[PDB]
C-alpha cells in the first residue's frame, strides 16, 4: 500500500504531456485551463491530463480501494469511507453524539439547500460561457468540463473574466493605497494584530514579533513563500509569509494571524487536544478573518479608503458573483466527488461502472459534462491530487458552511445592520467572547458543542 | 488630627496622562509609607501603588509600566503620574497612610478620593435652576437642580455650608444625552422662608464652574 | 493572589441588634485581617486589625474574631449610623494587600410614609428651550415607592428620571426625586402638572399639583 | 556586626540550581541592606509573607535562609505558601505560615540555549506531597502500577525527573526565571541578622 | 569613592620575594574579594589569584601555585600579593582590583568582572644593579637641507632601573619630540633615544640640550648636541 | 584552561567607524562569565562590559557586547578618538583568563617615514662601544623593514628597534633602530648604511655615512 501511495504521489507530480516541448501540470496545463479561451486547446490539455495520468493511475487506484478496505474493515468500519467519516465521531457525551453516518444526512441535506442556489448560478455562468464559446455550448444542457476555469472545475474563480456582471465597475484594491501611504509588512501584520484586540483577543507575542518571517529574505536565502501559521509549542507561535505590499496579503495576513489566535487561545489544553474542534474548524476561522478586513466598512476605518468613498449596487453585485463562482462553485463538485468516493469504498460501484458512475454524477448532480467519452481504462477523479494522494474532501464543503455560520453568528452578537457580506465584526468583544469559547476548546469537547459556543 | 487631601482628578481622554497629588498634614509625613487605592462599583477596592520610607516603589502588574508613584517629603506630598490611560482607569482615587502594629500593617487614614474619568467626551459645565418654594404651605421645601454637565462629579452646599440639616442632594442621573444631572433640595420651617436667605453654591471643577444661586419664592 | 469572599452581600437589621459578618481568605492568612467601614460617599474608615484589634477611637460596640482563613466582625448593637459597606482585607501578602467585595449594612425601622412636593420649572430654564418639572418625596421608609406625573390628567411614560437617596445615617429613611423633562412648546401646550403618590405609609395616593401660570 | 550580608552573592550568583535540587544559603551575624533589591528593573515578582518589603530595614532575626533555584514562568506563582502543582508538590514547598519574601526574574538570556538547555530539571512524579522546606534528590524509578519496576524505566515504570530544555524561542511561559525565597527564622535566641535601622 | 591604591615600585634580583599591597577605600571591604592581575612589558594581561576578604578563601591560577600568597588585613582594609623564588621574566606592572567574580562569602561565581583597579606596582627582576645613563649626542647631520628640516637627539644608554625622564631646553622645546621606549640591552641595561626635527636654518643660531632624569640613581644630566665640528 | 583568542591582533579603523572585536573561546563559555575591559597606555584596565551584554558603570553606549557559546563580540557603534586602545576580553567560566588582547590604531593614509641616520659620538668611543642610530620619522601604516650594513656586509643580532605610540595628531609611528658594535669593528669598517623599505616609499631608501665624514 505504501508502495501504491508513492507510486500514485509521484504519477500525479510528475506527470507531464508532450506537445504532439513538454508541459507539467503546474504550471503549463494549469495556465491553459486558467486563462485560455481556445476550446481545443483546453479541451486537449483537459483529455491530455486525463490520459497521460487517469489511464496509469487506475490499476493503482483499484488495487488502494482493496487495500485501504481492509485496512478499515479490520478497524472495524464498514469501509475506507466510514474510516473517513469517523473524523466527525463523537460518543459519550448526551446531548452532543454524532454518528459517522448523520455526516451523510447533513451534507445531503444542506446540499439540498443549496440546489436552487447553485443552480441560478449555473444557469447565469452557462449563458456567458455561450457568449464566449459560440457554437459549443448548450442552453439547457451541462457544462463543458474543459471550459470551468481550472483543471477540473474545482472552482469556478477563472471564468470571473467571462462572467463579470458589471465589467465597467472596478474592483475595490486598496493596495495603491497601501504604498501611497508608504506601507510594509510590519505595518500590515501590526494592523491585522490591531484587528483582533479590537474584539477582545491578545497582541501577538513579543517571540511572534522576533521569529516571524514576514518577508521574502533576499537572494541571500531561499525560502518556501508558502504563507503559513505556525505553533512550535512551548508558547512559540510564527507566521512565514514571504509579504508584499498588496491588497491579497493585507487579507492573507488576517487569515493567517487567525490561525495565529486560534493556536494561543487552546495553547493552556492538553498537548493531544491542541487542535481545530474538527478537521474543518480552523480554516473557517481563518476565512472570517479576511471576511471582516476586506469590508468596504473596515478599509475606510482603517484609512485605505477615503471617508468619501461610495459603495454601489453594481460593485457589490460583482464582488458576491467572484465570491460564489468560488464558493459556491466548488461546493456541488465536493460533495459529487466525495459521494463518488463513499460508494466505491462502500462497494456500491462496480468497477465497470467507476468513470461511467463518475460522469453521471457530474452531469446529474454538478451540471458538467465530459467532452470526450471516457471508458473505464480512465481515472478521472485520480487526476485530482486529493484524490491520488489519499486526502479526504468533505472537509471543504464543511469548512465552508461554517464560515458563514460563524460569521453570521459574531455578526449577530456584533449588532450588525444590513446585509451580512457587507459586515465587519471589529470593535465587537461580544462577538470575540463568542468566538473565544469556541477557540479556547481546541479538541477537548465535541465539536458540536463547539460550535454551538459560536452559534448557539 | 491627620489629614489627606487628594487632588488632580478630573477628564482625560483615552491613552492620554495625569497626575494626581495627595497633601498631608498632621503627621510626620516621611516617617509612614504611602498608597494609592482606587475604587470601582464594579471591581470594589483595588490596590494601585505604594511607596515605603526608603524610596521603594511597588505597582500591581496592571500598572506597572504605566504609573508611576513618588513623594516630596519637603511638602508632605504623594504623586501618582499616569500615563497610557484607559478606560478602565476610570476610577474613585485614593491616597492612604499604611502603618503596622508588630507585623501586623493596616491603612489607618484615607484621603477623600478624587475621581478620573477617562473618557474621549468633552467637558460640559451645568446650568443651574432654582426649584422654588410653594407658595402654599409647617414645613416648607425648596431647592437646586443642576443639569446637563460633563463628567462627573459637581458638589453642592447651601448658605456656603452653613446650611447642612435636612439636605439632601441626589445622585446624578445620566440622562441620554449622555450629560449627567442632579439635584439638591432642603426642608425647612415654612415661616423661615421670609427670615432665611437660601443660596445653594454648585461648583464642577472640571469645567471651573461656580455658582452661587439665590432660591426665593415667587 | 489571595482572594477574599465576605458573607452575606446585604442584611437588613434594626437599631440594637447583633449584626454579624464573614470574611473568607482562599488560604490560610492567621491573623493578618483588618476590617474596614465605608459610608456612602466617605473613604473607608479602618475598624479591625490584626483580626481582633480595635482601632483608636471605634466604638466598641464593634469587634473582630476569626483566624486562618475565616473570620467575623460584629456589630453587637447596631446603631443608625452603621449603616456602611463593610470590607475585610488581608494583611499577609504584600505588597499585593487584597479587599474583601463588600457586606452591605442597611437599617430596619418603622414605615414613614413620604412628605411630597412639587418644583415647576424656573422661567430662565424655560428662556432656554426645556421645562424640567421635579417631584420630591422626603425622608420614607421602606425604599419602595411609585410616583406617577399627570399632564392635564394624561398619564406620562418614559419623559421621566427618578433617584433615590441612600439611607440617612440619622433617621434612617430615603427620599426620592422625579424629573419629568418636557419641551417648552409641550409645557406650554398644558396647564395641570401634577405627581401622584403610592408609598406604604399612605392610605391613600397623594398628589401635588400646580397650574402652569398660577402662584 | 559590621559586615553586610551577601545577598549579592545570592542574586547575582552566575549557576543555579534545579528546583529539585534547590540551593541553600544560610545568612547569619550580619547587617541586611535590603535597600538593594528596592525598584530593581530586573525584577518580576517581589512579594512578602508576614512581614512588608518597606518595613524590612526594620526587623531583625535569628537567621535568613536564601533558597534559589530556577523554574519557568508559569510555575513561579507556585512559589507561594498554599500553592499546589509540580512545583509546589514534588520539588519545593513553603510552609502556610510562611514568614519572608519570594523575588523572581526573567533569565531566558542566561539560561536558554538554541537547540535546548538540559540542565534544568524538575521532579515531575512523587508518592507524596513535599513537607514544607524538604528536599527530594532521589533519582529511584517511579512505580505507577502494581508491577516492580526493578530501577529500569519501562511500562508504568517512570524516570522521576523531566528537563526544561530552556531555548531562547520559547515564550515567556515557558521561559526561565531565576528565583530566591528569603525565609526570616525568629527562634527563642539572640537575633544575629538586622537592618541598617537596628 | 571608590578607590585602590597600591604600595610603590619594586626592584628585586633573582630568587628574592616581593610583597605588594593594596589599599581598599570607599566601598564595604570584606563584601568584595581581590583580584590580583600582571602585565608584563609589552604584553598582555594575565591573571595571578583572587582572596576572599570574608573568610580568607583564596583561588590561584596554576601558574604561581607554589610561588604567590594572598592576604587580607580588614582593620587597615588593605590586601597583599606576595610572590616569591622571583624570576627575571616575573618583571611586570602588578595590578590589584575589586573583584565580583567570586563571591566572599560562598566563593562561588558571580555576574561581574574587575571593577575597580589599583594604578599598578612595577616589579623589576634582574640580576643588574642601580646604575645611571650615559648620555650621548645625535648629531645633526651636515648633509641637512638648507631651508628643510634636521633630526638630532640624545642617546641615553646603559641605565637601570626604569624609568628615565627626557626634556629638551628644560620644557621649552617639546614640538617634533619623539622620546622612545627603552629597550633591555643584552647586557641587562636599558636604553633609550629622544629626538626631534628642527628647522635647518636653526642649526646655527638655537641651542639643543636634552635634560635627562634617573631619579632610581640620583642622576641629572644636560646635553647640548652640536652640529658637524669637523 | 580556557584559551580565549582575539583577532586580529591590531584593528585599524577610522573615527566614526564601527568597530566589531572578537573572542572566540577553545570551549563553550557560559555568557555569565565574559567580560570586556579598555586598556590606555600607561593606564590601568577599565571594565566595560561583564555578563557578555551588560555594561560597566559610567560606560557610553556606543559600546556593546553580545556572543554566547565561543563566539563573543564587542561593538563600538561609533568608534571617538579616545576609543583608540587595546580591549581585552575575559572568562572566569572554568578557573579564569584573559584574552591576548586587541588594538584599535588609527586608520590614516599611507606616510612614508623621513629617515636619518647618526653616528656614534666620540665620547661614546673613547669607551669601547659604538652606537650607531637609524630614525624613521612620521610614517603610517606601522610595518617597515630596517636592515643595518657595514662595509656591505648585512648585520644580523646586533641591532634593537623601538617604535612610539601612535601620535595623538598625525596619527603616525616613529621608529629607531640601534645598532651596537665594539669600538674595533666601527673603526676597523668604512660605510654605515640603514636602508629602510616601506609601503610610501618608491624604492627602498638608503642613509649612510662614511666613517671619517664632514
Ligand atoms: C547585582 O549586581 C548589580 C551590578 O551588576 C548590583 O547593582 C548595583 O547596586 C548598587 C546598589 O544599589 C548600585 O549603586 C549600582 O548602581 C548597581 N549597578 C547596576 C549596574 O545595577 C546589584 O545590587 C547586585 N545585587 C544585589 C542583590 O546586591
Ligand atoms: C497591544 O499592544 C499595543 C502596542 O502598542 C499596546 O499599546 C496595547 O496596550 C496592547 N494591548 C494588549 C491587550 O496587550
Ligand atoms: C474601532 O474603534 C477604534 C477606536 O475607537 C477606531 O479607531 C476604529 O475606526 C473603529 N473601527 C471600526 C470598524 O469600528
Ligand atoms: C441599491 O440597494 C438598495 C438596498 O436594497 C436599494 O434601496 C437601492 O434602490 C439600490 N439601488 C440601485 C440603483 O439598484
Ligand atoms: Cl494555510
Ligand atoms: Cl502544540
Ligand atoms: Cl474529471
Ligand atoms: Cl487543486
Ligand atoms: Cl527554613
Ligand atoms: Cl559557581
Ligand atoms: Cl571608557
Ligand atoms: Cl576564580
Ligand atoms: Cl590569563
Ligand atoms: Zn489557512
Amino acid at each position: 500500500l505504501n508502495t501504491i501511495l508513492n507510486t500514485m504521489s509521484t504519477i500525479y507530480s510528475t506527470g507531464k504531456v508532450c506537445n504532439p516541448e513538454c508541459l507539467l501540470l503546474e504550471p503549463g496545463l494549469n495556465e491553459i485551463m486558467a486563462n485560455s479561451l481556445d476550446y481545443n486547446e483546453r479541451l486537449w490539455a483537459w483529455e491530455s491530463w486525463r490520459s497521460e495520468v487517469g489511464k496509469q493511475l487506475r490499476p493503482l487506484y483499484e488495487e488502494y480501494v482493496v487495500l485501504k478496505n481492509e485496512m478499515a474493515r479490520a478497524n472495524h468500519y464498514e469501509d475506507y469511507g466510514d474510516y473517513w467519516r469517523g473524523d466527525y465521531e463523537v460518543n459519550g457525551v448526551d446531548g452532543y453524539d454524532y454518528s459517522r453516518g448523520q455526516l451523510i444526512e447533513d451534507v445531503e441535506h444542506t446540499f439540498e439547500e443549496i440546489k436552487p442556489l447553485y443552480e441560478h448560478l449555473h444557469a447565469y455562468v452557462r449563458a456567458k460561457l455561450m457568449n464566449a464559446y459560440p457554437s459549443y455550448i448548450s442552453p439547457i444542457g451541462c457544462l463543458p468540463a474543459h471550459l470551468l476555469g481550472d483543471m477540473w472545475g474545482r472552482f469556478w474563480t477563472n471564468l470571473y473574466s467571462l462572467t463579470v456582471p458589471f465589467g465597467q465597475k472596478p474592483n475595490i484594491d486598496v493596495t495603491d493605497a497601501m504604498v501611497d501611504q508608504a506601507w510594509d509588512a510590519q505595518r500590515i501584520f501590526k494592523e491585522a494584530e490591531k484587528f483582533f484586540v479590537s474584539v477582545g483577543l491578545p497582541n501577538m507575542t513579543q517571540g511572534f514579533w522576533e521569529n516571524s518571517m514576514l518577508t521574502d529574505p533576499g537572494n541571500v536565502q531561499k525560502a518556501v513563500c508558502h504563507p503559513t501559521a505556525w505553533d512550535l509549542g512551548k508558547g512559540d507561535f510564527r507566521i512565514l509569509m514571504c509579504t508584499k505590499v498588496t491588497m491579497d496579503d493585507f487579507l492573507t495576513a488576517h487569515h493567517e494571524m487567525g490561525h495565529i489566535q486560534y493556536d494561543m487561545a487552546y495553547a493552556a489544553q492538553p498537548f493531544l487536544l491542541r487542535n481545530g474542534a474538527n478537521e474543518g474548524f480552523h480554516e473557517a476561522v481563518g476565512e472570517i478573518m479576511s471576511l471582516s478586513a476586506a469590508t468596504p466598512k473596515h478599509l475606510k476605518s482603517i484609512g485605505l479608503l477615503s471617508p468619501d468613498f461610495q459603495e454601489d449596487n453594481e460593485t457589490e453585485i460583482n464582488f458576491l458573483l467572484k465570491q460564489a463562482l468560488t464558493i459556491v462553485g466548488t461546493l456541488p463538485f465536493t460533495y459529487m466527488l466525495e459521494k463518488w468516493r463513499w460508494m466505491v469504498f462502500k462497494g456500491e460501484i462496480p468497477k465497470d461502472q467507476w468513470m461511467k458512475k463518475w460522469w453521471e454524477m457530474k452531469r446529474e448532480i454538478v451540471g458538467v459534462v465530459e467532452p470526450v467519452p471516457h471508458d473505464e481504462t480512465y481515472c478521472d477523479p485520480a487526476s485530482l491530487f486529493h484524490v491520488s494522494n489519499d486526502y479526504s474532501f468533505i472537509r471543504y464543503y464543511t469548512r465552508t458552511l461554517y464560515q458563514f455560520q460563524f460569521q453570521e453568528a459574531l455578526c449577530q452578537a456584533a449588532k450588525h445592520e444590513g446585509p451580512l457580506h457587507k459586515c465587519d465584526i471589529s470593535n465587537s468583544t461580544e462577538a470575540g467572547q463568542k468566538l473565544f469559547n469556541m477557540l479556547r476548546l481546541g479538541k477537548s469537547e465535541p465539536w458540536t458543542l463547539a460550535l454551538e459556543n459560536v452559534v448557539g | 488630627q491627620v489629614q489627606l487631601v487628594e487632588s488632580g482628578g478630573g477628564l482625560v481622554q483615552p491613552g492620554g496622562s495625569l497626575r494626581l497629588s495627595c497633601a498631608a498634614s498632621g503627621f510626620t509625613f516621611s516617617s509612614y509609607d504611602m498608597h494609592w487605592v482606587r475604587q470601582t462599583t464594579g471591581k470594589g477596592l483595588e490596590w494601585v501603588s505604594t511607596i515605603g520610607t526608603a524610596g521603594d516603589t511597588y505597582y500591581p502588574d496592571s500598572v506597572k509600566g504605566r504609573f508611576t508613584i513618588s513623594r516630596e517629603d519637603a511638602k508632605n506630598s504623594l504623586y501618582l503620574q499616569m500615563n497610557s490611560l484607559r478606560a478602565g482607569d476610570t476610577a474613585v482615587y485614593y491616597c492612604a497612610r499604611g502603618d503596622s502594629s508588630g507585623y501586623y500593617y493596616y491603612f489607618d487614614y484615607w484621603g477623600q478620593g478624587t475621581l478620573l474619568t477617562v473618557s474621549s467626551a468633552s467637558t460640559k459645565g451645568p446650568s443651574v435652576f432654582p426649584l422654588a418654594p410653594s407658595s402654599k404651605s409647617g414645613t416648607a421645601a425648596l431647592g437646586c437642580l443642576v443639569k446637563d454637565y460633563f463628567p462627573e462629579p459637581v458638589t453642592v452646599s447651601w448658605n456656603s455650608g452653613a446650611l447642612t440639616s435636612g439636605v439632601h442632594t441626589f445622585p446624578a442621573v445620566l440622562q441620554s444625552s449622555g450629560l449627567y444631572s442632579l439635584s439638591s433640595v432642603v426642608t425647612v420651617p415654612s415661616s423661615s422662608l421670609g427670615t432665611q436667605t437660601y443660596i445653594c453654591n454648585v461648583n464642577h471643577k472640571p469645567s471651573n464652574t461656580k455658582v452661587d444661586k439665590k432660591v426665593e419664592p415667587k | 493572589d489571595i482572594q477574599m469572599t465576605q458573607s452575606p452581600s446585604s442584611l437588613s437589621a434594626a437599631v440594637g441588634d447583633r449584626v454579624t459578618i464573614t470574611c473568607r481568605a482562599s488560604q490560610s492568612i492567621g491573623s493578618y485581617l483588618n476590617w474596614y467601614q465605608q459610608k456612602p460617599g466617605k473613604a473607608p474608615k479602618l475598624l479591625i486589625y490584626a483580626a481582633s484589634s480595635l482601632q483608636s477611637g471605634v466604638p466598641s460596640r464593634f469587634s473582630g474574631s476569626g483566624s486562618g482563613t475565616d473570620f467575623t466582625l460584629t456589630i453587637s448593637s447596631l446603631q443608625p449610623e452603621d449603616f456602611a459597606i463593610y470590607y475585610c482585607q488581608q494583611s499577609y501578602v504584600s505588597p499585593t494587600y487584597t479587599f474583601g467585595p463588600g457586606t452591605k449594612v442597611d437599617i430596619k425601622r418603622t414605615v414613614a410614609a413620604p412628605s411630597v412636593f412639587i418644583f415647576p420649572p424656573s422661567d430662565e430654564q424655560l428662556k432656554s428651550g426645556t421645562a424640567s418639572v421635579v417631584c420630591l418625596l422626603n425622608n420614607f421608609y421602606p425604599r419602595e415607592a411609585k410616583v406617577q406625573w399627570k399632564v392635564d390628567n394624561a398619564l406620562q411614560s418614559g419623559n421621566s428620571q427618578e433617584s433615590v437617596t441612600e439611607q440617612d445615617s440619622k433617621d434612617s429613611t430615603y427620599s426620592l426625586s422625579s424629573t419629568l423633562t418636557l419641551s417648552k412648546a409641550d409645557y406650554e401646550k398644558h396647564k395641570v402638572y401634577a405627581c401622584e403618590v403610592t408609598h406604604q405609609g399612605l392610605s391613600s395616593p397623594v398628589t401635588k399639583s400646580f397650574n402652569r401660570g398660577e402662584c | 556586626i559590621t559586615n553586610l550580608c551577601p545577598f549579592g552573592e545570592v542574586f547575582n550568583a552566575t549557576r543555579f540550581a534545579s528546583v529539585y535540587a534547590w540551593n541553600r544559603k544560610r545568612i547569619s551575624n550580619c547587617v541586611a541592606d535590603y535597600s538593594v533589591l528596592y525598584n530593581s528593573a530586573s525584577f518580576s515578582t517581589f512579594k512578602c509573607y508576614g512581614v512588608s518589603p518597606t518595613k524590612l530595614n526594620d526587623l531583625c532575626f535569628t537567621n535568613v535562609y536564601a533558597d534559589s533555584f530556577v523554574i519557568r514562568g508559569d510555575e513561579v506563582r507556585q512559589i507561594a505558601p498554599g500553592q499546589t502543582g509540580n512545583i509546589a508538590d514534588y520539588n519545593y514547598k513553603l510552609p502556610d505560615d510562611f514568614t519572608g519574601c519570594v523575588i523572581a526574574w526573567n533569565s531566558n538570556n542566561l539560561d536558554s540555549k538554541v537547540g535546548g538547555n538540559y540542565n534544568y530539571l524538575y521532579r515531575l512524579f512523587r508518592k507524596s506531597n513535599l513537607k514544607p522546606f524538604e528536599r527530594d534528590i532521589s533519582t529511584e524509578i517511579y512505580q505507577a502500577g502494581s508491577t516492580p519496576c526493578n530501577g529500569v524505566k519501562g511500562f508504568n515504570c517512570y524516570f522521576p525527573l523531566q528537563s526544561y530544555g530552556f531555548q531562547p524561542t520559547y515564550g515567556v511561559g515557558y521561559q526561565p526565571y531565576r528565583v530566591v525565597v528569603l525565609s526570616f527564622e525568629l527562634l527563642h535566641a539572640p537575633a544575629t541578622v538586622c537592618g541598617p535601622k537596628k | 569613592q571608590v578607590q585602590l591604591v597600591q604600595s610603590g615600585a619594586e626592584v628585586k634580583k633573582p630568587g628574592a620575594s616581593v610583597k605588594v599591597s593594596c589599599k581598599a577605600s570607599g566601598y564595604p571591604f570584606t563584601s568584595y574579594g581581590i583580584s590580583w592581575v600582571r602585565q608584563a612589558p609589552g604584553q598582555g594581561l594575565e591573571w595571578m589569584g583572587w582572596i576572599s576578604t570574608y573568610n580568607g578563601n583564596t583561588n590561584y591560577a596554576q601558574k604561581f601555585q607554589g610561588r604567590v600568597t594572598m592576604t587580607t588585613d580588614t582593620s587597615t582594609t588593605t590586601g597583599y600579593m606576595e610572590l616569591r623564588r622571583l624570576r627575571s621574566d616575573d618583571t611586570a606592572v602588578y595590578y590589584c582590583a575589586r573583584d565580583y567574580t567570586r563571591g566572599a562569602w560562598f566563593g562561588e561565581s558571580l555576574i561581574g568582572g574587575f571593577d575597580n583597579w589599583g594604578q599598578g606596582t612595577l616589579v623589576t627582576v634582574s640580576s643588574a644593579s642601580t646604575k645611571g645613563p650615559s648620555v650621548f649626542p645625535l648629531a645633526p647631520s651636515s648633509k641637512s637641507t638648507s631651508g628643510g628640516t634636521a633630526a638630532l637627539g640624545c642617546l641615553v644608554k646603559d641605565y637601570f632601573p626604569e624609568p628615565v625622564t627626557v626634556s629638551w631646553n628644560s620644557g621649552a622645546l617639546t614640538s617634533g619630540v619623539h622620546t622612545f621606549p627603552a629597550v633591555l640591552q643584552s647586557s641587562g641595561l636599558y636604553s633609550l633615544s629622544s629626538v626631534v626635527t628642527v628647522p635647518s636654518s636653526s642649526l646655527g643660531t638655537q641651542t639643543y640640550i636634552c635634560n635627562v632624569n634617573h631619579k632610581p640613581s640620583n642622576t641629572k644630566v644636560d646635553k647640548k648636541v652640536e652640529p658637524k665640528s669637523c
